[PDB]
Formats: structure tokens, C-alpha cells, sequence
């Protein structure tokens, strides 16, 4: 058939692409808010309207074990925190010798160290006796006795701005123009393949950047059942992502009161510090209740037997081993940093056939090194009064051990160190694709010479 | 009917052609949502650097997509079909590039599957345009002038 | 007569559509008194940020003058009516939108107060003019050609 | 045949009025060589300000490139002619202007040696462009619409 | 023994000596898309409508 091109501008097609996306935080006036470091100066105020436009009959392919924007979520955020801490004050005149010792009088089991150093007045040239209370994991010893920060080798120990806040707040990863990102909406979606439900979405929804191991908080649930979700299965070095369809609830406090010291170090740039316990020394800790974790589990053995088969005994254990970023359960809430200790929950065995709550101790220290830069530290100021919060936990993250022997027992332990499995864990749903409106196809039309 | 921006992407040729309109005008003017980039009156010092390093990825996609968009609405003025959302180009079309006829393209295929059967030539759909269109401007119209 | 960037502000509808090449090439190329931007031979260190924080605040301007500009140039490829200065639309002037005749408007009115009065209905004035065009295009062009 | 970019810059006005596509797609689409300023994946500190005094710098070629691009596609459209890449406008070649007679100047004259005899004389050559368009677009096409 | 008026709470930045501070006229400009409007009436108080 003798047929004529035609040119056709604006045709909804598509190729899969690589781009960087906007920030877009929500917005209000924040006219007395202190600058808060996941937004201000990186955000601009979001569409208050997205529309999810379904589409039919398309059937697209994704794979969340190849996504870029969990490749650069995980770049952003180091970019947002050492962006911010360049103007903050260096604690460096803190690196001298403490006349330091115990605060109690009869041991139990110490915690606190009653500490004392030389402090520069207004006029440089004349020094005072200054004291402050560290905790034991922040001294280590040199040789009555005589004692020092953990850091004083390589590292220079930035004090975090007290005008500062550090806080989950909901970022919205958005496309520019010539952009676009899909949703899938398939509700047994595990991480590859074919989804044949897509939609077509201006801006993700408000994903609550926080910082855990071993456990995802404040997460997005699931929608009917459980969902287990691995690269490699019978590979051991992938960790598995469970996520939940009901949220398990988690009580934790600090119930020591404290206040805060005022020691100036310059013109203009003074210093915070533990001052005085004004009450009772008391552990912080963490409730788990305990028949709901124990009916959590009892879904995360159903369908793991799916995967492996039903006969056989699941059981879980606690670690194997680290530092304390990767053996325990790590926060951060109302500005301090807790590690709790986690062998409590992980402890059970499964043979396929009240308000009593799991108590978790719980550690705290204030000289942090997050990513572990060579000779980097942060330093947290201390918050004036006790410590109160409520979270949710949606998700685990186990791994695998399996060595070769024939038993029938499969055992999954609690895994950490790895900040990407926090954020893929939310991303899965996602692709970016690119808009081409040319296009040509044949029919009858002939110019008109 | 208009349902949104690629909201005719599972339907036909045929019914897809009738919602151009859309993807034109949502490949620019989406940037309506990036004119907030004229943020909020900031305030003093401390951070004021991260006010301008985030200030270059902000724009870097605002010029970016400008100068993607122009390159391909330069492109129709050099096939002598400018301005139009649909022209004709007096092209035969090979039966060499595809297929079957005229007639199961319209009806039961969409334009994303269209587009990877011919996507194998689609540099030489294009050498041809520039051919049809060059002839007809230089030869013929200085011609028809004086005679 | 050419008096000027918007010196036609307070004559009649009938006597400023003789300069309307004024204010559209000084919405754009207005600009070549900002293309002293490249700026003159900088000296060494000192407010090496100062150079590049006031620069965004240059460069916001021109992007922004530039990418609100095609957006109103690429409205008027929809209607039907690309490059022309004057076009005309074939849509009915309904007479629930304004009012007295034809001839009390281009001779005693000017544009500021005419916009006044059409700005509450501009948005389904706009509406018929994206379909009294895409009639023609896709129904009766491609008609005209095989018939 | 195509040379490639500038390649007729010695031949005549005859044989190089061939190829006026060459030096209008590379006016804007050389920016190809341009769009890898989204740079590798940059590593931590020390020098993040190197990396956006130095961005500032690529992207004033980017956007000077294009906002010197569209107002002289701009211009086009003022005379009459918008996409043509020949058009002829209708103003008579007063013959103060220049000289010999339309065949000495197409066969052994270059387009560099023709700009420079017809360089004193562009602004007025511009002026009567935007005067044999003006009397047609307001003057005669609404005259010939009502009779 | 006498000390300076600020040394409990500033930071007193020296001014560079190769600084010059000094009124030199700033026009404000406005970019494309924009205009600035001037009244010329004598009687202007400060609001209200300018005739010129
Ligand atoms: C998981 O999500 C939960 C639910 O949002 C989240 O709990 C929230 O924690 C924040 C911690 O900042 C709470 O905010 C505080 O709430 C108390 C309630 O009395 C207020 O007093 C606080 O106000 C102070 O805020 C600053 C603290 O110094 C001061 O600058 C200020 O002047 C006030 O003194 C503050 O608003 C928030 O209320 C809860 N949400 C709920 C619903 O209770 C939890 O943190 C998340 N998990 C993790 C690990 O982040
Ligand atoms: C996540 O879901 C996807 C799809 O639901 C799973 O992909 C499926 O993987 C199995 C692996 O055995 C594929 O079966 C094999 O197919 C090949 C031919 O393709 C055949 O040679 C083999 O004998 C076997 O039948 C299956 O095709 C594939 N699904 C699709 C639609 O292609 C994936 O395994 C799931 N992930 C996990 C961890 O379970
Ligand atoms: C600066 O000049 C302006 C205009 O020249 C002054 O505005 C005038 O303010 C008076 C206030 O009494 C207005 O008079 C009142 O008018 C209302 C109706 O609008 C009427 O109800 C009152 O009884 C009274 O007559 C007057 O209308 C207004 N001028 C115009 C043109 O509207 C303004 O007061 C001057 N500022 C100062 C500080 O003097
Ligand atoms: C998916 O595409 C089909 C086109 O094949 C849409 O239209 C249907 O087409 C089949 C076969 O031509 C008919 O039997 C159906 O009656 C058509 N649908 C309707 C509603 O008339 C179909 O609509 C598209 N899918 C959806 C969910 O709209
Ligand atoms: C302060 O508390 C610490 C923590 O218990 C005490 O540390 C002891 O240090 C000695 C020194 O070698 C060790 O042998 C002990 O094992 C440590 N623990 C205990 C429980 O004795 C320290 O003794 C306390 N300070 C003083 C002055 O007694
Ligand atoms: C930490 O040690 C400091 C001194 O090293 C203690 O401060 C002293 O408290 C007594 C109260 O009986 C006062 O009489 C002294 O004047 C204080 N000394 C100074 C220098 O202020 C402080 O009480 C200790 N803190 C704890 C928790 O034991
Ligand atoms: C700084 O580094 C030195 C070297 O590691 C630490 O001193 C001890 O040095 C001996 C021999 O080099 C090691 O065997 C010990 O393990 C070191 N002790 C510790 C606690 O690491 C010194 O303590 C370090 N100082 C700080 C503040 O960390
Ligand atoms: C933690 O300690 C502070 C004091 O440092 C307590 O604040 C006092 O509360 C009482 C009772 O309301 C007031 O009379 C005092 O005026 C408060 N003092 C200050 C300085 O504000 C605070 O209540 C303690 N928190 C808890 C949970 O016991
Ligand atoms: C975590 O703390 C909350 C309180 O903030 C507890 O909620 C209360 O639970 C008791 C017992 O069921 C109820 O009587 C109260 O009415 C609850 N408070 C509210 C505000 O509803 C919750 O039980 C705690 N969770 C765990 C696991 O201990
Ligand atoms: C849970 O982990 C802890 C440490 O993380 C293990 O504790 C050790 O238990 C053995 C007894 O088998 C002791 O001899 C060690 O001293 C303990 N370690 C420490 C650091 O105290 C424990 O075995 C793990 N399992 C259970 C079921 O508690
Ligand atoms: C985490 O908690 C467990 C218990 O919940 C700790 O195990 C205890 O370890 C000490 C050290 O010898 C023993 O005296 C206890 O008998 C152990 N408890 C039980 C129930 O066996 C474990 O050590 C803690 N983790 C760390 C790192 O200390
Ligand atoms: C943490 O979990 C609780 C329990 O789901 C959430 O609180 C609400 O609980 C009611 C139960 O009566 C549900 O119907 C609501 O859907 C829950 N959400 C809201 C927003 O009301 C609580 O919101 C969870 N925390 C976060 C941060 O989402
Ligand atoms: C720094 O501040 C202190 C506190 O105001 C000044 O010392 C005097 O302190 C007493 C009691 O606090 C006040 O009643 C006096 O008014 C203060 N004197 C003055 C002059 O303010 C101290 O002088 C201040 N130093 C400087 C350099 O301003
Ligand atoms: C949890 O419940 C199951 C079933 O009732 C029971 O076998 C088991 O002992 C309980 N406790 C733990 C720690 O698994
Ligand atoms: C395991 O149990 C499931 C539950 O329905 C069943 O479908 C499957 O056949 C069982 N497999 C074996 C090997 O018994
Ligand atoms: C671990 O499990 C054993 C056996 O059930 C139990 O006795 C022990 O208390 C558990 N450990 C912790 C820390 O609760
Ligand atoms: C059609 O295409 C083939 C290969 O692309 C080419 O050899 C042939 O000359 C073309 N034209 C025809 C058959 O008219
Ligand atoms: C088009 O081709 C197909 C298969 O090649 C044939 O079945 C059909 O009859 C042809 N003619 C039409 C659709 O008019
Ligand atoms: C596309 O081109 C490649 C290379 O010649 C060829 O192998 C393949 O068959 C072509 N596909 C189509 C659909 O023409
Ligand atoms: C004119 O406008 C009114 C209201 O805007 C509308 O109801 C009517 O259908 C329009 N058309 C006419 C009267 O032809
Ligand atoms: C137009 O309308 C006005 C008032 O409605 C009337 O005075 C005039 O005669 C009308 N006709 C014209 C101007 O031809
Ligand atoms: C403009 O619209 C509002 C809202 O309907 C109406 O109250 C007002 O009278 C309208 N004005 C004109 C001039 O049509
Ligand atoms: C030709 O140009 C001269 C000077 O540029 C001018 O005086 C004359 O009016 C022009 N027109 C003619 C001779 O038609
Ligand atoms: C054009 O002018 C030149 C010199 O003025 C003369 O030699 C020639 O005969 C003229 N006519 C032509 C080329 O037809
Ligand atoms: C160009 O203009 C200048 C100024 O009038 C004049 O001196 C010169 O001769 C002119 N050159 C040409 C080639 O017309």
C-alpha cells in the first residue's frame, strides 16, 4: 500500500532513564522554628494536590534491587549533614588531662564520671577549675587517675549547633519537567518483575527520614499480609526485609533528670554539659509488650516456611558480634542517642505444632561517629529534663546463617550496618521514566505541493 | 475526554491521538511547581553557602529542560512543519521499515509496542524529511515565483 | 508612530493595536542590558563567595524571564495561530460574556479597562479556542486530503 | 553534500545557500557536548566550593546560548516569516544600497565579502521588513476577511 | 585594670583596611517581564491616584 509519513507530537510513550530529583519538603511559616537540618535551604513548599492518574492496561517492569534514588537518598543525606555543620564551634581546647571519679558511694553494678579541667575565663590568659559529668563510654584512661576523651588522636569532636534540630520531617522526592515517576499499586509486589497495576504520580509520598539498625520505625505497613522480601534467597549475604501489616508499638525513656552548664570557650561561643542529677540514678530503657511479639512472629514463620519448606524448625538467635552500631538497636529521639539491647525479643524456637511487657536496657553515649569518616565525631548537647517517646515498629531486618550441614533447623539473626536497607525498604514501588513525544507512522495524508 | 497526563498510554493509536495537547503542554509548563525556587525571605548567616549550593541543582533542571525542549520544536521547523501538533510530510513509506497494513496499527496496538518496531529506523524515517522539505523550499517555491 | 515601551498604555483598542511589536521585544531582548553579567576581569581572593552568591540572584532573572516566555508563545501553537502577532479564532462571541456593540469598544475604551471586565470569563474563553482547533486538524484536514 | 559545520564558508552564495541547516543546528544542538556538566558522583569535603564557583561559569554558556537563540528566531516573526529558513518578504531592493546586477553576486561572490558591503546599510534593510508585514497583517487581511 | 566594652559576649571583627565604605549611587533596576512606574505629581502624600 502506497502510504505517506505523518508526524505526530506530544504521543505518550516512554524510556526508562537516570536523572536526580528535587528535594520538595512541606512548608509552613515557621516564623519561630529553629533551622531544622532536613529541610530549610535544600526544600521547596509541595503540590498541596497530587493527582494519581491510573492508567490502563499498562503492564511496566521494575526492579527495586537496581533503583537509583535509593543510591542517591543515601548520597543527599550525608551532603544535608555535612552542609549544615560547617559553621558549628570545634570542641578542641576539650582535649586535656580530667581529675576525674566515681559518683556514687556503693557500686551495684558505675555509670556517671564526676569529672574536672581548666576553663579560660573572658580574658584569655586566666584558666578556673570547671567539672562536668560524662558518661563512662565517652573517658577512656591515659595512665587520679587521669583520664580523656575517647577522640583526642585523630579526630576533631564538631559540637552540633544548640539552634539546631534534628528531627524526622516528610521529604517528597519529586521529578522536574520532561520527567515522570510510576507507582505500582500490586499488592503482592516482591521487588522484580512485572507490575500490572501502574500510575503515573507527580511526587512520592512524605517518607520520614530515620536513622535506625536492626529494626525500621515509623515505616510504611503492608497491606494484607506479611511481606518477606530478599535479593538471592539461599544466598547468606543478603538481608532479608520483612515488613509488617500491623504496627507494634514501643514505649522508651530516660528517667534521670538533668540540667546544663553554661561553659563559655570564646567570644561568643559557649559550650553545654552535664551539671547535676537532681533526683535518682535509674537505667534507660525500653518496653516491648510480649503478646504481641509473640503473635508478630507468628507470621514471619508462616511465610517463611513458603520459602524454604513446611517441615522444618525455625528458630531465631541474637548476634554474632561488632561494635555497638550493629549489635544492638540504635535511636534517635528527643536529641539523644540510644543503643538498646535487643537480646530479649530475638530469642524463641518455632516447631510447626495479658499487659506483661519485654523490659530492654538500654545504653547512652554522646560522642557519636556516624558512617565512620576517618577523624570525623559529632557531639550531641544535653537536653534539660527527662526523655519521652512513642514509636511503632513496622519491619525487621534478619539475616541468614547457613554453613553446610544436613540439619532442618534455619536460624535468622537481627542485621544492622547498612543504611540502604533502610530506604529501599520504601522506594521498592518506584521508577522514573522519560518522555519522547516524537514519533512517526504511516497513513494517507500527502502534503498538498 | 482529558484524564491527565499519560492517561492514554494503554489505549490505541487511534484513540491515544486525541489527547496531544497533554504531554506538550505538561513537558514544559510542570515547571509551575519549580517557580517556588524564589524561596521565602531567609534569614542571617549560618548556612549561608547551603543556600547556594542547593541553589545550582535547582537550577540546573530548570535550564536543562528548557534546552531539551527547544531542540526538538527546532527540529519540526527543519521538515517545513512548524507549530503544528499534526503535519505530513509527502514521504513513501518503505514497506521495507515495517508491516502488515494501515489498519490492525490503529486498532490494536498502542504506541509504546509501535515504537520499538520502529525504532530499528527511525534515523532513516528522519533522513528523508530534511530531503522532501529541501527539495520543495529552494527548488520549487523560487520557481513557481517567476513562472 | 512608535512612542516607546508601553507608551500606548492610555490611548484606545483602536489606537494602541498600531504598536504591538513594542511590548513583545521588550519582554525578551530587554535583557541585553543584563548580558553585562559576564562581568569585568574579578581580582584574586576576598568575597570569592560574594562573586557567586549575588550571581544566582542574576541568573533567577534571566531564567525566569526566559522559560515564563515560552510558555505564552507555545499557547498560542494550541489555538491554531503560531508567529502571527494578529490571528483569528472562528469561535462565536457569546454574548453572556460582555456586552453593549462592537464600536463603543475600539473607540472610547482602552485595553486596561477591557481587561477588566473579560478577566472573569479569560479561562472559558480560552477553552473554546483548544477545540475549535482541534476540529479542524485531526477531523477535517485529514478528510480534505483523502476526499 | 554536507561538509560538515562551516564547511561552506568559501564556496559562492550560490553553492552555499545548500547548507543553512548546518549552521542552525549546531548554533543550538552543539550544546550536546555540554549537558555533561551533571557531573560523576562527587566525593565528600574539602573543595565543594570549587565545585560550584566553577558550575556558575558553565552555566552562563548554557543559558547566554540560548537567550541569544530565540531573539533572533524572534525577529522572524515580526517580519512576517517564522520556520521559513527562506522566505521573501516584498520590499523592492533599492538599488542605492548596493550595486552590480543580481549575477555577478551569485556566482563568483562569497557570503563573508557580501556582509561586508551590505553591513552599512542592515538597520535600514530591517526597517522596511517590519513595514511591508504591518500594512498586511492589520490593514489587508481584515479587509479581505469582511469583503 | 580596664578591658574592652564587649568581651563577654562578641566577637569584634576588625574591618578591613582595604575596605572603603562610602554612598555611591544604586539605580534599581527591574528585569524583563517588569516595570517600574514613576508619578510626577507634585502634591503626591503618599497615596491615593497619581495623575501623571
Ligand atoms: C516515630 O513517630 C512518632 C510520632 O510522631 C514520633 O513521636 C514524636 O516525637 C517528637 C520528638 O521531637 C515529639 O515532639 C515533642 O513532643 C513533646 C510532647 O510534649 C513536646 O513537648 C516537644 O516540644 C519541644 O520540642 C523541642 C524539644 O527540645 C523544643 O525546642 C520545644 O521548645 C519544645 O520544648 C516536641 O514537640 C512528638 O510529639 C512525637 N509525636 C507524638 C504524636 O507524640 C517519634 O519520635 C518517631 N520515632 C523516632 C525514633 O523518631
Ligand atoms: C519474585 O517474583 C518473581 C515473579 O513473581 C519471581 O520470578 C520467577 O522466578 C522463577 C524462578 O524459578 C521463574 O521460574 C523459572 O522460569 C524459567 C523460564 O523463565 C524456567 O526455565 C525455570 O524452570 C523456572 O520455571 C519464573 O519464571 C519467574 N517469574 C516470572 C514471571 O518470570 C521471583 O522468583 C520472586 N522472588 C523470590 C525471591 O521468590
Ligand atoms: C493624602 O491624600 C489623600 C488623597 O488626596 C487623602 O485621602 C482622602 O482622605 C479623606 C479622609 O477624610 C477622604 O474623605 C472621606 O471620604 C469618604 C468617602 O471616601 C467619606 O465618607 C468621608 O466623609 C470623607 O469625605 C477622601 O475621600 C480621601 N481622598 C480620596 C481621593 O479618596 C489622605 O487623607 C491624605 N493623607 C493625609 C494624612 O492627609
Ligand atoms: C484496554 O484496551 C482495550 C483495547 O483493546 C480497551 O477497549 C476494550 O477493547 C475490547 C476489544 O476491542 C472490547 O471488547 C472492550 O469492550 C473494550 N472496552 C470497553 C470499556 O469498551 C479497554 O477499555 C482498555 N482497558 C480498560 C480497563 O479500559
Ligand atoms: C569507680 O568505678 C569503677 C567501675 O566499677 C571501678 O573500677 C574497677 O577498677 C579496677 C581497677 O583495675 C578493676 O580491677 C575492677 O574490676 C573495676 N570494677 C570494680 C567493680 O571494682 C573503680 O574501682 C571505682 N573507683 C574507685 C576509686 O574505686
Ligand atoms: C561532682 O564533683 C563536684 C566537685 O568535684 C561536686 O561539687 C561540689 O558539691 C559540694 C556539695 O556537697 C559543694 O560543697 C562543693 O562546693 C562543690 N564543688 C564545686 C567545685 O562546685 C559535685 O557535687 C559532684 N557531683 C555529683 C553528682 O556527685
Ligand atoms: C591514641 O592511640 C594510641 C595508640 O593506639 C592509644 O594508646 C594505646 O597504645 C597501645 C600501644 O600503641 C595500644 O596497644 C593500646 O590499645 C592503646 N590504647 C587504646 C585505648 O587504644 C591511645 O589510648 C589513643 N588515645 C585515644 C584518646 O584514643
Ligand atoms: C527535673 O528537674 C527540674 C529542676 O531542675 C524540675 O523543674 C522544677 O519543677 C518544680 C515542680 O513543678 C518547680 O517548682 C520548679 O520551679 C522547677 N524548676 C525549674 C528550674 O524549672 C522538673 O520538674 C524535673 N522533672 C521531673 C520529671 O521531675
Ligand atoms: C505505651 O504507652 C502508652 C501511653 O502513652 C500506653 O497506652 C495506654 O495503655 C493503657 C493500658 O492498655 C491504657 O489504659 C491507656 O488508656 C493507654 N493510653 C492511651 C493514651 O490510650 C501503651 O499501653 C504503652 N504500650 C506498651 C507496649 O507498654
Ligand atoms: C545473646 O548474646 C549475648 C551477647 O551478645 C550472649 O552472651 C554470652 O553468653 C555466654 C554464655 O553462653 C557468656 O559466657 C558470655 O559471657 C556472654 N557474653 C557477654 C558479652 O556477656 C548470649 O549467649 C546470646 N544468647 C542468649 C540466648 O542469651
Ligand atoms: C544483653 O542482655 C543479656 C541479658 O538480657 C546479657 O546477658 C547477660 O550477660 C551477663 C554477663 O555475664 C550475665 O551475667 C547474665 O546472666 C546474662 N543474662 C542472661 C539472661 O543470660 C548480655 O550480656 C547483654 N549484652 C551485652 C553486650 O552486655
Ligand atoms: C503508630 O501506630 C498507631 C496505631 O496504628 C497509629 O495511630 C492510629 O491508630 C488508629 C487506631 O485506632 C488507627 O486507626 C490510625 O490509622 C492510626 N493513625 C493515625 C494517623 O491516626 C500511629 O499513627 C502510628 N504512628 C505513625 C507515626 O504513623
Ligand atoms: C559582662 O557581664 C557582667 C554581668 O553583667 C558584667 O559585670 C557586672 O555584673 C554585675 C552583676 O552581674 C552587674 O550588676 C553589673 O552591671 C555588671 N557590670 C557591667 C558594666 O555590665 C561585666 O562588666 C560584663 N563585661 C563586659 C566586658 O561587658
Ligand atoms: C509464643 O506462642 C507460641 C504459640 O502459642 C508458643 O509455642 C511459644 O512458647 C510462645 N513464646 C515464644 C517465646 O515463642
Ligand atoms: C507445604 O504447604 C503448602 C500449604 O498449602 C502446600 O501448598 C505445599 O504443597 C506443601 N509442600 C510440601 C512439600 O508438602
Ligand atoms: C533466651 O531464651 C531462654 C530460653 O527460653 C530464656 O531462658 C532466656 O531468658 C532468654 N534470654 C533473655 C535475655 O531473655
Ligand atoms: C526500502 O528499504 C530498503 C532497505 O532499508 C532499501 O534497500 C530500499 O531501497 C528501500 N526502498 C524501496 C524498496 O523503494
Ligand atoms: C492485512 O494483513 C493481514 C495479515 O497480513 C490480513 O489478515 C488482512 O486481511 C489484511 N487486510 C486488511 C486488514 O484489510
Ligand atoms: C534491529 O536491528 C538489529 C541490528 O540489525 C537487528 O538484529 C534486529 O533484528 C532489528 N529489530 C527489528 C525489530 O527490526
Ligand atoms: C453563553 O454563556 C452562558 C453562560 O456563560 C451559557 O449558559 C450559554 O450556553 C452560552 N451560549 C449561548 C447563549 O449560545
Ligand atoms: C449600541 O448600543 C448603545 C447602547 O446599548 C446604543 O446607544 C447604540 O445606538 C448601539 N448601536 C451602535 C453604536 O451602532
Ligand atoms: C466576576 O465574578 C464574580 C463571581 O461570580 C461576580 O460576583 C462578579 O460580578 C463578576 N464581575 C464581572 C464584571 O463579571
Ligand atoms: C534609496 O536610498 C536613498 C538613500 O539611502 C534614498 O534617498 C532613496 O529615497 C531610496 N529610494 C529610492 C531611490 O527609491
Ligand atoms: C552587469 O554589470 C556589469 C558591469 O556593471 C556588466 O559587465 C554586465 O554586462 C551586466 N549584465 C549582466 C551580467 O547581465
Ligand atoms: C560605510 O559608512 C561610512 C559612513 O558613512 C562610509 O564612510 C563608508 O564609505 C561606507 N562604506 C560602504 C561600503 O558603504
Amino acid at each position: 500500500e502506497n502510504l505517506w509519513v505523518t508526524v505526530y507530537y506530544g504521543v505518550p510513550v516512554w524510556k526508562d532513564a537516570e536523572t536526580t530529583l528535587f528535594c520538595a519538603s512541606d512548608a509552613k511559616a515557621y516564623e519561630t522554628e529553629k533551622h531544622n537540618i532536613w529541610a530549610t535551604h535544600a526544600c521547596v513548599p509541595t503540590d498541596p494536590n497530587p493527582q494519581e492518574i491510573h492508567l490502563e492496561n499498562v503492564t511496566e517492569e521494575f526492579n527495586m534491587w537496581k533503583n537509583n534514588m535509593v543510591e542517591q537518598m543515601h548520597t543527599d543525606i550525608i551532603s544535608l549533614w555535612d552542609q549544615s555543620l560547617k559553621p558549628c564551634v570545634k570542641l578542641t581546647p576539650l582535649c586535656v588531662t580530667l581529675q576525674c571519679t566515681n559518683v556514687t558511694n556503693a557500686i551495684t553494678d558505675g555509670e556517671l564520671k564526676n569529672c574536672s579541667f581548666n576553663m579560660t575565663t573572658e580574658l584569655r590568659d586566666k584558666k578556673q577549675k570547671v567539672y562536668s559529668l560524662f558518661y563512662r563510654l565517652d573517658v577512656v584512661q591515659i595512665n587520679n587517675k587521669e583520664y580523656r576523651l575517647i577522640n583526642c588522636n585523630t579526630s576533631a569532636i564538631t559540637m552540633v549547633c544548640p539552634k539546631l534540630s534534628f528531627e524526622p520531617i516528610p521529604i517528597h522526592y519529586c521529578a522536574p519537567a520532561g520527567f515522570a515517576i510510576l507507582k505500582c499499586k500490586d499488592k503482592k509486589f516482591n521487588g522484580t518483575g512485572p507490575c500490572p497495576s501502574v500510575s503515573t504520580v507527580q511526587c512520592t509520598h512524605g517518607i520520614k527520614p530515620v536513622l535506625s539498625t536492626q529494626l525500621l520505625l515509623n515505616g510504611s505497613l503492608a497491606e494484607e499480609e506479611v511481606m518477606i522480601r530478599s535479593e538471592n534467597i539461599t544466598n547468606n549475604a543478603k538481608n532479608i526485609l520483612v515488613q509488617f501489616n500491623t504496627p507494634v508499638q514501643i514505649n522508651c525513656t530516660r528517667p534521670l533528670n538533668l540540667t546544663r552548664k553554661s561553659i563559655r570557650i570564646g567570644p561568643g561561643q559557649a559550650f553545654y554539659a552535664m551539671g547535676d542529677i537532681i533526683g535518682d540514678i535509674r537505667q534507660a530503657h525500653c518496653n516491648v509488650s510480649k503478646a504481641t511479639w509473640n503473635e508478630t512472629l507468628g507470621k514471619v514463620v508462616k511465610q517463611l516456611r513458603k520459602h524454604f519448606g513446611n517441615n522444618t524448625i525455625i528458630r531465631f538467635a541474637n548476634s554474632s558480634g561488632g561494635d555497638l552500631e550493629v549489635t544492638t538497636h540504635s535511636f534517635n529521639c528527643g536529641g539523644e542517642f540510644f543503643y538498646c539491647n535487643t537480646s530479649g525479643l530475638f530469642n524463641s524456637t518455632w516447631i510447626s505444632n495479658s499487659n506483661d511487657s519485654i523490659t530492654l536496657p538500654c545504653r547512652i553515649k554522646m560522642i557519636i561517629n556516624m558512617w565512620q569518616r576517618i577523624g570525623q565525631a559529632m557531639y550531641a548537647p544535653p537536653i534539660q529534663g527527662v526523655i519521652r517517646c512513642v514509636s511503632n515498629i513496622t519491619g525487621l531486618i534478619l539475616t541468614r546463617d547457613g554453613g553446610s550441614t544436613n540439619s532442618t533447623t534455619e536460624t535468622f539473626r537481627p542485621g544492622g550496618g547498612d543504611m540502604r536497607d533502610n530506604w529501599r525498604s520504601e522506594l521498592y514501588k518506584y521508577k522514573v521514566v522519560k518522555i519522547e513525544p516524537l514519533g512517526v507512522a504511516p497513513t494517507r495524508c500527502k502534503r498538498r505541493v | 475526554v482529558f484524564l491527565g497526563f499519560l492517561g492514554a498510554a494503554g489505549s490505541t493509536m487511534g484513540a491515544a491521538s486525541m489527547t496531544l495537547t497533554v504531554q506538550a503542554r505538561n513537558l514544559l509548563s510542570g515547571i509551575v511547581q519549580q517557580q517556588s525556587n524564589l524561596l521565602r525571605a531567609p534569614e542571617a548567616q549560618q548556612h549561608l553557602l547551603k543556600l547556594t549550593v542547593w541553589g545550582i541543582k535547582q537550577l540546573q533542571a530548570r535550564v536543562l529542560a528548557v534546552e531539551r525542549y527547544l531542540r526538538d520544536q527546532q527540529l519540526l521547523g527543519i521538515w517545513g512543519c512548524s507549530g503544528k501538533l499534526i503535519c505530513c510530510t509527502n514521504v513513501p513509506w518503505n514497506s521495507s521499515w515495517s508491516n502488515r497494513n494501515l489498519s490492525e496499527i490503529w486498532d490494536n496496538m498502542t504506541w509504546l509496542q509501535w515504537d520499538k518496531e520502529i525504532s530499528n529506523y527511525t534515523q532513516i524515517i528522519y533522513g528523508l524529511l530534511e530531503e522532501s522539505q529541501n527539495q520543495q523550499e529552494k527548488n520549487e517555491q523560487d520557481l513557481l515565483a517567476l513562472d
